[PDB]
Order: C-alpha cells, then structure tokens, then sequence
C-alpha cells in the first residue's frame, strides 16, 4: 500500500516503525533498575543448546567503561547500533576529554534510529537498547524505540516479558535499595514472566556503582542470587 | 648510458649497453635497457629507471591489448604518437625519460621521443649520455646503402666508442635486429663477442 | 494511489502531510501565551508511570537563553528538530553575534519542515511546535505545522486538547495580563480541556519577562498555580 | 496511474501540476493592478481568530525596495519561494549594480518552479505569485503558475476569487488612473468577489509610484478607503 | 502500465514523447516560411483578455541577432528552452567567434530534447519550436519536435492550426518570393485555419533578409498586410 | 509486469530491446554493400511533402574522411548517436593518429548501446544502423542492433525493407563487382522491396573506393542508375 | 507486496532475509567442531560428474593462515564474501600487525552482511558460513547467518544437512576430545545426515591445533577415517 | 511480482538469474576440454546466410597470449563482457608482470557478473563464458554462469547443446589424449548434439599446448578432421 | 646501514646489520632490517625506518593474501614489480628508502628497487650507507661456483668490512638463506658468533 516503506497511515502511524516495535516484542527479555548508588542491567540468557559458547555470547555490552548497554530486538541490528554507540562514545572522549553526560550518548544513537524512520530507501533499525551507567550527573537509565524515542526510567524492561515484568516493576519497585535486593527484585521480575517455559536459567547481569568502574558478574555468583 | 637505433633498407637495428646507475656509483654491471615491445616494434631505454620500466610495461599492455582486439600490430606512428599522449598528459609531474621506439610495418621506422612527449622520426636516432659519440660515429660511417650485417657492425662500434669514451656507459651491448622477414631477434651474447673480436674493440 | 508520498490530490490536497498532521493530533497536549511583559509556555505533562523520571523528561526545551519550544507530536522527530532550532540559533550566534530575530529561527525550522513536505523519497516530519521568546522586537510566540507553516499569535495551543483549549483562550483570553493570572489562566485551559480523564497532574510551565533570562518553575511552585 | 508523479497525460496534460493550479484555487484571493505612474497590490487579509496577531502576518512581502510580491496557495511553499525570490534579487544586485529588469526576476523564480515540473521524484510547487515594481522600463504587473508560466498584466488577480475577481476588472478597469480611485477600484473587485461570506475585512494594500520607494498602507488609512 | 515514464510499447511507440505532441497539439498556433533572400515567422498572437500587456508578451523570440525562434505548447517548457538556446549561441560565440551555423544550434537544442527523451526521472519536454535565420551558409528554416527531431523546410507550421495550415503551404508555397507577398501568404495561411473562431487578430511577425540583423515588426505595420 | 524496464523474460528475452528492434522496424529502410574495391551505402529517401529541403536533409552521414554511416530507427535517436560516433572516431585520430580500425569505432557505438540495454532507469537506443568505410584491413561493412550486437556483411539491409531486400540480396549478390553494376544491384534491392507504395523515388548512395576518399552523388548522377 | 525487498512484516518478519535462508537450506552440508586443542572443518564434497576436477573445487578457503572458512548456499555470494574476509583480515594485518582476534573478523563480515539486510535497492547475501581458527584467545568457532548473526558454538553445522547433523551434534558430542576421534565424530555427523542418497563420498576436510599452521587433508587421508 | 528486479523467491531462487540461464540456453552452441599437454575450444559457428564474413565473425576471443574465451548467450553482453576480462588481464600484467593464474582471472570477471546480479536497477549478464589456457600451475578450463558461478573441468559445454554435449563428454572423454584424437573427440561431440538440423558446419576451434602461444586453426584445417 | 644479497647456485643469502639510527646519535643497537616476506622470499630494508616497515606490512599482506587465493608462492620478478608499481604510483611524495628483495621461485633471485621503482636483477647486490664496502669485498672474492657455507662466510666478511669502515654500520649481523629445499631458515645469532670467531672478525 506503500504501508512497506516508512511513510504515513490513513490516521497517523508509521506502520513499519510499528512493524518494527512488533519484531523487538519477539526478542528475548531484558530489564535494568536503578539501586542506591547505581544502577544494574540483567538479561536473561537462555542458552537453548548445549553447543552454544555459554559465557561467550554476551547481551550485556559496554559502550565504555562508563556506560553499558543491553538489546532487544534483531540481534544483527543490534550489534550494528551497539558498535556505533561505541564509536560515539570514543568521538566524546576525543572531542571533550571524558563522557559527561550518557544521556547525549543515548540521543545520538536515537538520532541514528530516527533518520532510517525518517528517509525512504531503507528500513527502521528493528531494535530496541536500554543505556545504563554513572555520569556527571549520577545514575542513569535509558531505553530506545525503533523510532529513536528515549525515556528515561528508574526501572523498565524490554524483550518478550515487556509487560509481564512492567507489571512487576510497577507494583514491587522501591527507589533506594541496596545492591543485593535490587539484583533480587530484578531476577523476581525476570522469573514471573520467564517461568511460563517453567525455567529460567542463570541469567547474565552487570551492576555499577558510583565510583567505581564496571563489573559484570560470573557464572558462579549469579546463582547465589538465583 | 647509451642506446641507438638505426633503420636501413629492410630492417631496423636496434642496441643498448647494460648498465645501471641509479647513483654516481655504478650499481647493475648487467641491466635491461632493449625491450620487445610488440612482435615487430621495440623500445629502448635512457632516462629514470623506475619511470621508464613502468612505460615499458604500459607500452607492453596497450599494445598486447591492440593486438588481441583488433588482431593487427599497431603501427610505429601509432605506438609513438600514443607513447608522445601519455608522456605529455602529465608533464608538470614528468617522466624524466627519453624514450626511441622503433620497427616495421611496411616500412622500417624508428622514432625518438623526448620527456614532454615530442615525437620525431629520423633514419638513426639515439639517446642517453653517451649519445653525442654513438651521434658522431652514425654521421661519419652511416650510409642508407647498408646490410644488416653491416648495420649490427655499425652499432656495435658505436656503442664501443660510447663505452670508451663515457662514464655512465658501459657493460655488454644487446643488440636486436627487428626485420619483417624474421621477426623481432636479439643477437645471443656470443655472435655480439664473436663481432668485437672480429672489428678488434676488445681489450 | 501514490497518495502516499507527498504528491498532490485530486482535488488540492497533500494527503501525507494531512496524514502527519493527524500524527501530531495524537500527540500530548501544550499551549502557550504571552503577557503583559513576556510570554509563557505549559505543557501538560502526564506522567503515566511512577517508573519515569517525573522531572528530567521535559518537553519544553530552550533553544536558546532568549528562545524556548515546546512541541507535539511524534517524539523523535520532535527531538531531531528541536536539535536543529539549537544549532541554527547557534549558527546565527556566531554569523551575527545575536539572535535578533526569533521570526528568522522558526523559518529556518520551516524551511526544514518544507523541503521534507516537497521532496519524494521521504516523509513529512510528524511534529507541531510553538515557539516562545522576546528579541529586539519584543515578545513573540510563534506555532509550526507539519507543512512547515507559521503563524504568529496572541495564545495558541497542540496536541489532542487543541480546539478544546484554542476554544477556551477564544473565549476568554485577555491581551495585557499579569504573569500570575496570565498562567493561572492557561491551567485554566490545560485543565478544560485535559480533565475528560478526570485529572490534570502537575504541569511543566516556562516564562521570560523582557529583559531576564529564561525561568521553568520547579514541582513546588506549579502546585500553587493548580 | 503514474498521473501522481509529473509526467505526461493520454492527450496533453500534466495532472500535477493541474493539481496544483486546484491547490493554488483554495487559497486566499489577492489583486494588483497599474495606476497612472505605479502599481499596487491588494491582499485579502481574512483575519479569522482575534488571537491571530493581525498586522504581523503579513501576504504582501518585499522581495526589494523595487520589488514587491503577494502570494496565494500553500503558504508554506509560497514563503520559501519568497524568501528565493529575495536572494535572487540580492544576486542581481552583487552581479549587475542594479535590479534592471524585474521580468529577469519574475523568470528565475518561475524557471524554479518549472523546474520541479520537470522532474520526478518531487512535486511541483502548489504555489501562485504576481510581482509588482517599477524598473528602468517602467512599472510591471506579473503573474507566476504552478508549472512556471508568466504573463504580464496591466491588472490581474488569484486566489479563491480568481475568477470573480478577473471579471469584474474585465469589466470596469480602465488603464490611466490616478491612486485613490486605482485602490479604490481595487477594494470594489474585492469586495464584489468576497461579499458571499458577507463581509470583507479590512484588507492589506501597498503602492509604488515611478521614482519613491515602498510604501505599504497602515490600518488606518485602508479603512477610509473601505 | 509503466507507459507513463518514456519506454517502448508492445509495438514501437514511446508513449510519454507522443503525449508531449499531442501537448503541443494544444498549443497556439505559429509558421515560418523562407522568401528570396531571407525568412519569416509568424506567430498568432490572440490576446484574449484586455488586461494582457499585448505587445509585451512575445512569442517570436531571438537567440541571437542572427537568429530567431518562434514557440508552440507549454510556455513555461518553451520560455526554459528558449533560454538554453540562447546561452547555446552564446557558448557557440565565445568558443569559435561567430554563429557560423544555425544547425549546430537547432541540433544542440534538439540533443537536450533527447536526453529528456531517453532517461527516466523525468518526462519530455512537450514543446515544439521553429528556428529561422541565415549563417554562412544561408536562410535556413528548422523546425523541433518533443522527441528532438529536426527537419529543414522551406515553410512550416506549429500548434493548433498545424495540419490546415501545413495543407495551405502545401498547395500555394512559392519557393522564391519577395517578402511582401511572403508575408501576405504568411497571413493567409494563418487566416484560413484560424478564422474557425470567426476572427484573426493583428499577428506579430518578424523577418530577416541575408545581410542585415533582425527586425520584429510594430503594431501599425502589421495591420496593412492584415 | 516490469517488462517496461530492461530485465529479463520468464524465458530469456529482453522485451524493451525487442521493442526497440521493432521501432527500427517501423523506420525507413537503407542498405549496403561491399564492391570489388569498395562499399556503398545506400538511403531510401522519401522526400514525401514538397516543403522539405530534399537534399539538405541527409541519412548517410560521414563519421570521418574514412567511415560513414546510414541510419534507421528514432530518427533523434539516431542524431544523437552517429554524433557520438564521430567524436569516438575523433578520440581515436587524436590518441593514435589514425583510425586504423573501423571495427573498433563499430565497437565502441555499440558498447554504448549495451550500456542503456543493461542499466535501469533508462530505455535502450530505439536505433539501427549500419558502418561503412575501408582502413587497413581494407573495406569493411557492418551493423548496429539496439541490443549492440554489431555483424560485418557483405552487404546487409536495415528498416522497414529488412526482409524483403535481405532476400533479393541473399539471392542475387555478386561478392566481387564493379561499382556500377553494384549500385545497380543495390537500386534493384531497394526497388523489389520499396515498389509496394508503387513509387521508389530518387534515393541517396555513396561510395568509398580503397584509396580514395569519400564521394556522396548529386541529384542528376542517381537518377541515371535509377 | 513489498514483500520483495527487505522492509518489515505485519508481525515482526524480514520477508527476504527469511528467503535468503531457505536459500542456504538448498546449499551443500557442511560442519565443523572444535577438539581439546583445536578445532576442524569438514566439508561434504559430492562431486557429481566426473569431469569437475576433484580437488580444485574448494569449499573450506583460508582466509589466513589462522582463520578459516567453509561456506553453504548461493556459491558466488559465497566466493564474494570469503574475498571480502580475505581482505578484512590482510587489512587488521597491515593495521595492528597480527590478527588477534578471529571473532572481529567474522563481525566485520557480518556487518557487511546486515548492511545488505538493511538497505534498499539490493538483496541481502544468500550465504552461510563458519569461521574456525585459533587466535590468542584460543579455538574459536563462529556461524554466519544471511541477516549478518553470528553464534559462537563448540561443534555446528550448515546446508542441506542443518537439522539432521545438529541433532546428532546435540546427542553425541564431548567436549575435549583427540584430533582422530574428532573426525570421526564429524565423519559420522556427516553420514548420518547425508547417507539419505545412500552415499556420502570422500569428504573434505582441514584441521587446526593451536600453535601450527594450517593443514587442510589431502586425498588417501581421509578415505582411512571414511 | 518483484520478481523482474533480482530479490529472494517465496523459497530461494533468484528469478531473474534463473531467466538469465535460460537466456544462456537459447545461444549457440560451444565446448571446450583439456588434452595431454594443454586444451581446446570450439565453438559451433553456424554461418546462417552467405552475406556474413564467416571467418571475420569470432566466438573464439583471445583475452591473453596466454588465456582464450569462448562465449554463449546474448552476444552483447558477450563482447562487453569479454572486453572487461581483457582489460583485467592486461591490469595483472602492468601490476604483477605476468599473468600467473588464469584462475584470478576467471574470479574478477565473475566478481563482475555477481555485482550485476546482487544490486537492483539492474538485470544481470545474460551470459556464459568458458576459459582455457595454460599458467603457472598449468592446463585450466574453467565456465562461467549468469550468477558469477565458477566451476573448474577437464571438458564442458555451454549453449543450446548443454545437455546432448555433456552426455557424450560424460560418457567418452579420456583424461590423457593427444590433440588430434581430442578435437576428434570434440568434433564427435559437436556433431551428435548439432545434427539435429542435420548439418554442422565447420566449426572454429583453437588450441594450446603448453609452453607455446595461442594457434586458432584455419579454414582448411579444421575440415579435415570434420 | 647495510644490507646485502648474494645469489649462488640453488640458494640466496641475504643479511644486515642492526643498527638504527633515526638520529646521527646511533639509537637502538639491536634492529630489524631483514623480514622474510613470503615463505621462498624475503627482504632488506636500507631507508627510512618507517617507510620501510609501512612498505614490509604492505608487501607481507600482499603476498600472504596472494599465497591464499592463488594457494602458490609470487614470483620474484613478480614481487619486485608489483613494489616498483607500489613506490614509484607515488613519488612525488615518495618513500625515501631502498630496497632489496630476494629470494627462489624455480631460480634464486635477489632484486634491487631503489626509491623510485627501478628494479634490476643482479648475482649480488647491496643497499645501505655501507653499501660500496661490501661492494668491494663482494668484487674482489665473489664467485659463482660457492657453497652455500663459503656464501655466508662471505656475506659475514663484507658486512664486517662495512661495520669497521662505516659509522651507521654496526651491531650483530643477522643472516637469513633461504634456499628451495629447507625453505627461509634464518641462523641463530650463536651459529653467527662461531662464523665471526672462526673467520678472525671479532674484537
């Protein structure tokens, strides 16, 4: 209907950037919440095969040492747009000398989304990224739309659990927690919705607090918390 | 260095020395400044080493690619006049070469061309840093009247004089008479041996 | 009918541009209008979660210290733009040495607006701005369309609640006002139109006053005004 | 039927840019014509809303102190080719010293819009115009069409009364005239046209006369002529 | 059927170039004929209205001061080209010093027909035109077709009236005739086509004789030979 | 059905290269042929009204001194073609001093043409011609197909009397031949074919002689042949 | 339905790289796994006629001396993309002076893949393929998918023979296993899957251990573990 | 269906690569094999009428001293096709100095035609080439496929007679054979395929051993082995 | 610096010094100028360091990228025309170096490019400050009819002569033969000490 390539509905939509929001609800879930000083990111990990490289293949990536990123959606758009955040973030640390706000960090990479929403010829990146870390201005936490919005959240989700855990993170969310309860609160939310397949696994999850640099867990602790 | 080409009844005759320098310093005792440049034409070399190799192999590409696609060899006017192109298409970043193209097509041609592309034909032609000697020799014993035989004579005294009189030349002369009846024939080392110890310009 | 990229009608219509205008119907509402000195602009800020960060989205965005927009519609386009209105506020900083005139800054964004509205291969951009600002001239405060058309007012509105709110400041807008009653009187407006949920919440709310710098009020002070 | 992008008909019609002399028919009606030593221009202003700041938006544009031009169709399209008409003027005068000829004028805007006639990819403009001044030759009255036609009138009109309009001054013009019966005449075309909403307005005028510059009316003076 | 961007046919047509002549079919009519020692063009001119700047619009345009041009079918399509002609002699002027032949330039122009003719992204242009004037080698009469074609006559026509008048020139041309009974049959063939709307009205019309420049006729002449 | 840009057939054809083979069907017809020492060509031409400049209008046109070329097909198409054929034969004289090879001047024409068969956005050239001329090889005739397929003859047909003088040709053809008993042979294939319209006309013909340059016939020569 | 290039679904789909992979279904099986310390490509070669030249034809093609590759699908895209990995390696070789990590270059290729996901106006690559090698992290073995995903395995496999070699992957593999044995496992892979035509053939197949080169089987090698 | 522009199949196939090979199959027919110390090519020249310059015409194309070409399929595709792998052979020989693997060769030319058939607004080559000839390694015959395919042979058909051709190779060839039993055996192959018009004609055929240049046979040589 | 490379019977045996400087200042006592370029071939470095290591990068990538899609080795003369190609596309911003590249085929090889793309085979050639003192040694005691110990013995004399006569020259020598049968083999720098000892180089 010319309803295949991004322009407007008979009522205001953009069907394929929509079309692209339905391809990242059939990604795999993931979700991030900030604690009392910081702010974590998990994504379940569900390595479906025993001949998948467990630990190697990694969801949660860093886009510097003070910012790291989990994705949802097209896994191969995925790593596209994580590798230009990384380039961004490098073009801030050579233009200003330090990366002092994340939250220009997550509007130039929506910029990016935003042009291929914009501009016939082409597709939306289907994908969907929440943006994590320390700035000057403290913890942040971001997420980004097929259509280049960002909001910013003290706790939100991603993935095929969207919802389900955006219902538990709207009843069972408290603003200041420590770094234990949180990560706790965070795989209770990844469970209620991943136990429909009646497992779970250990999940992968990263934490910063500010200060320090970052810290992505191993296999053996997150099972402590599991 | 020094190379000469000379063109007589039936045939053109041409030769260089062999020798490489490249600095003052005389480096390659045994060079290659003669090439064969089509089944019936070649060229000689007297200018920038690195510059005049990267002509011959141009030279030695066109005129392949002539002769496949249109199944004839180029004529000597038209290699030269192609060669004159090239060499002044860029002239403010030159070719520090002079360059003599020479062979037969229904006629025997030789043909000089200079670093900003000027081509001219002359009956005997020569160029590099022994020139003026080998020049001197071809307007004291040249005659249009010559054999081939007399004419690789000519040639090889020539070259002598030039080696004997000049600091940049010298080495072993290759000499390759290009005739239509034969084709393109370099001289084996030992005929051109065999006429040194015949004319006496050894020692 | 290749009545899907900007292309003209039967009849004298551009349905793309129609169909962006109806996008930015869909949008959140905001208004603005000047007072007896300067001119204000409210947004209604409905923050639907208690997972977004209340304070730090902000839909009222300075382009300049002597130029603020806030906007409806699409987001991502809305934030795209509004970084263009920046940096051509800046280019005419270092060209002239001032922003002289804000007619010139919205357009620029205008003739942004138009070629996008002109060119085949791409679409429309989905947004409505207002522009809010004093120059050399005095107060102005402008409004922008998915065409790219201006149009200078009084008072004017966007978003879902426009013709109920643009109904409201037809009836009872007064032209030279204090800046108390002056924003009392545009809650009045957010509210008539915006309480058909039954609620308004705090709104986001700017002001200049010739001569000063620009003021957002904070969370405190627009609860006295509601 | 490939009758949306502009390319030609089964017998001898270009539709777009048909559709666009429909676009340029919904607009709003505007006039000029010669006097005795000048030219003038009279806009309908229709000021609808009382929140529109009246005398500001203004359809009667200068495109130089020796040209002026009024405008009717998508304003959006009308201001960007305004505002080329102003730097093309300001061309003619780094490059000749003098705007000498204002049919040289006249002609690069509208080999502008034959241009986007021409090729495909984009639309033409939906866009109408008459130019008025005087030059070395004398004063000049012309007219601009959506695919770029020109004619040179000693009075013409456009808009929503075009034909209304072209009628009455078909009727009643008569060609050496002194200024206050010329806008008087004027206002009587106006009127005869836009007396079916049964109300005029006070309109926007302006005048040249051989040898002054610019002088567009105040809100004063049009009425005694109303 | 994609018969709307210039391609071939099921047959051997290009369907958009035949539609770009029956444009010109609809154009307004014009001729040209050589006499002894030089050529003719005459256009009609039917100034429709009284508000048209009769003698100010001209058809019959010069390219140079030994060359003329006369156009038919869009006007804004005709007024472009008629420019490229122009600069063309020009070009032709500072390259070689002189116009040394009128075909050079008629097949210049024609070539730009071609090209339009030949790519897509772009229709035709749907005009025709006539070149007249002597060069080195003498009176020459051309003619130009959507597609680019040239053809030397001795007379042609163009527009509306161009088979009648075609059918006139070919029963009582004389190929060598002093230039007033030229243009009495000029008039005559322009009479008998266009007297179907029961009146001619003054033409305009110029003429050339080899060795002096150019002379377009005034109003009062051209009324003896009507 | 995209069988309206050149890609291919669900059988391998490309039916926009077809199409253009019939538009040079529907052409005028030529043809030509090698003698003893040479090659003509001859042009149908049928001067059909008495207005057009008989001999001024000439289809066998020199690309050189030593090649020319008669053509059928889009006649403007056709211009635009042997033009590019005469500068390639003029690249060709200022690269290596002489054009050695008629069949690389063909060559390149028709690459050319494969060009527009191979690329969208463009149809093919609707053209046909055929190349005459003697180099060192000796006399040479060819043949231009819109596809680019070039064949060397020794004498060969083109436009509406293909089939017809192809026959009487591959009848009654004499491979060594005076040149006048070969233009009489030639005449005799025009004449079969073209005598349906019970009229040939005078046509044109030249000739190369190995040696010699190139000599077209007057008016009074052809009609004693014919 | 534009369904036909690559823009999104009514659900969440990439319509044509879905068709690229049932397009490396169609392909020729091939697998690969890792042993305790290295790891091992074997390709099936069923070399059809006799008159293919055995072993010229190479599907596993080192793209270094420590990375290589084995491909399945469209065998052209295949030949593309193994040169374009060719010469990203030779590229970080000349860059940073050896090639440290092997999971960059198939991420490289990938990208090159996902652009051709991404873009309009080109089809994505129609190939699979597996990267093996050592770098200084260890034995590595990657998949390449047509969408640009890479998953990083102990033991995969690609072509006709994905679903039945991946199950008995999944059943029969062990992790640190001797070189021998390692063939043997893959051998048996191999049959089981493709002993459906009731033949497998001699395979080919190359090896690594970490520390060495590369060496790829020859002839009489492999028949002893087949 | 977009099924005209090269995308993915509702289940892996490249259409109009497809219909490209079908084009392949309508050509003329050619063969090729290798012998004891080097390798041949014939080709069917089937001369159709007694007008073509039998001998002048040749499928048979010399790329090298040092590789041959024998093409089928459109047979301007062919001559640009065969063009381009000359101009890439003489690139090796002015970058490497010698022409070392015909096997490079094949590979940059059917890099070319992957090109064609991977991008749209383009179709692909509709052709088919085979190569032979002797490098360093020694003997090659290769065959190249509309998709850019290469497959290496001791001998191979391409045309019309694919299929017949390829049965008698795949019965009768012998890997050692002495060149007069080879082009006997060809010739055998040519003949069983071909007399199905019960006619063969003399056919074109060249061959080289290895360490000499490149002997395309004669008139008279060729029939005595008919 | 100097560098050297010595063609005999069905070997070739190159060697340098390692010493760089960089500066008049004689910087770094142990560098690398010979590389081995493919698995037959390898190559000296005698200019500017950094040019020189950017053209070994290039040549290493050519020639390994090479290897994998032809699966055989490059030619020598084809190795040293494709790096006359490569400095000489450019030489109005040239690489201030000079080459020498060497190595076997079906024949041993060693090739002499100089800066500005003029390769020349030579039986011996040298690059380097303290080129015309192995020139001189190489001169007076070369000869064709070596082994392939009595070849690096020599090569060990004459870049001894160099370091004693050459202020530029200096530091353990390193030589690489590379012969067709154990392919490139580089000696240790112990078996180097026993060749100076033995040979009475040593100080």
């Amino acid at each position: 209907y010319d309803r295949a390539i991004t322009v407007f509905s008979p009522d205001g939509r953009l069907f394929q950037v929509e079309y692209a929001r339905e391809a990242v609800k059939k990604g795999s879930t993931a979700l991030g919440m900030k604690f009392a000083n910081g702010v974590l990111l998990i994504s379940d990990k569900k390595v479906r095969s025993r001949l998948i490289e467990q630990n190697s293949i990694e969801a949660i990536q860093l886009i510097d040492d003070y910012v790291a990123a989990v994705t949802s959606g097209l896994v191969a758009d995925a790593r596209v747009l994580v590798d230009f955040a990384r380039i961004s973030a490098q073009q801030e640390k050579v233009t200003y000398g330090s990366l002092v706000n994340i939250e220009n960090l997550v509007k130039r990479v929506a910029d990016q989304m935003q042009q291929y929403t914009q501009y016939g010829g082409v597709r939306p990146y289907g994908v969907s990224l929440i943006f994590a870390g320390i700035d000057q201005i403290g913890p942040r936490l971001f997420d980004c739309d097929p259509a280049g919005t960002i909001n910013e959240y003290k706790a939100t989700a991603i993935g095929s659990g969207k919802d389900a855990v955006v219902s538990f993170l709207e009843r069972e969310y408290k603003e200041n927690l420590p770094e234990k309860e949180a990560v706790t609160l965070g795989i209770k939310a990844l469970k209620s919705s991943l136990e429909e397949g009646e497992e779970l696994k250990a999940p992968e999850i990263a934490s910063i607090t500010v200060g320090n640099k970052y810290r992505i867990y191993d296999q053996e602790e997150v099972k402590k918390f599991l | 260095t020094t190379t000469v080409g000379i063109t007589l009844k039936d045939a053109v005759i041409m030769a260089t020395e062999r020798r490489v320098t490249m600095e003052n310093f005389i480096m390659h005792k045994n060079g290659k400044k003669l090439f064969q440049i089509d089944t019936y034409t070649g060229m000689t070399i007297a200018g920038l080493v690195g510059d005049a190799q990267v002509l011959v192999r141009y030279m030695k590409a066109e005129l392949e690619l002539y002769r496949l696609q249109r199944r004839v060899n180029m004529p000597i006017e038209a290699v030269a006049t192609l060669l004159s192109n090239m060499l002044n298409q860029v002239k403010y970043m030159p070719y520090m070469v002079q360059l003599l193209v020479g062979g037969i097509d229904t006629a025997p041609h030789v043909f000089s061309i200079d670093a900003a592309g000027g081509s001219v034909e002359d009956i005997y032609a020569s160029t590099g840093s022994g020139s003026p000697f080998v020049y001197g020799v071809l307007e004291s014993q040249y005659s249009e009247k010559m054999t081939v035989d007399e004419g690789v004579d000519l040639v090889i005294r020539a070259i002598s004089a030039a080696k004997q009189r000049d600091s940049a030349s010298g080495g072993m002369i290759d000499v390759a008479v290009i005739t239509r009846k034969d084709g393109y024939v370099q001289l084996p080392t030992d005929q051109i041996e065999s006429r040194i110890r015949k004319l006496g310009l050894i020692l």
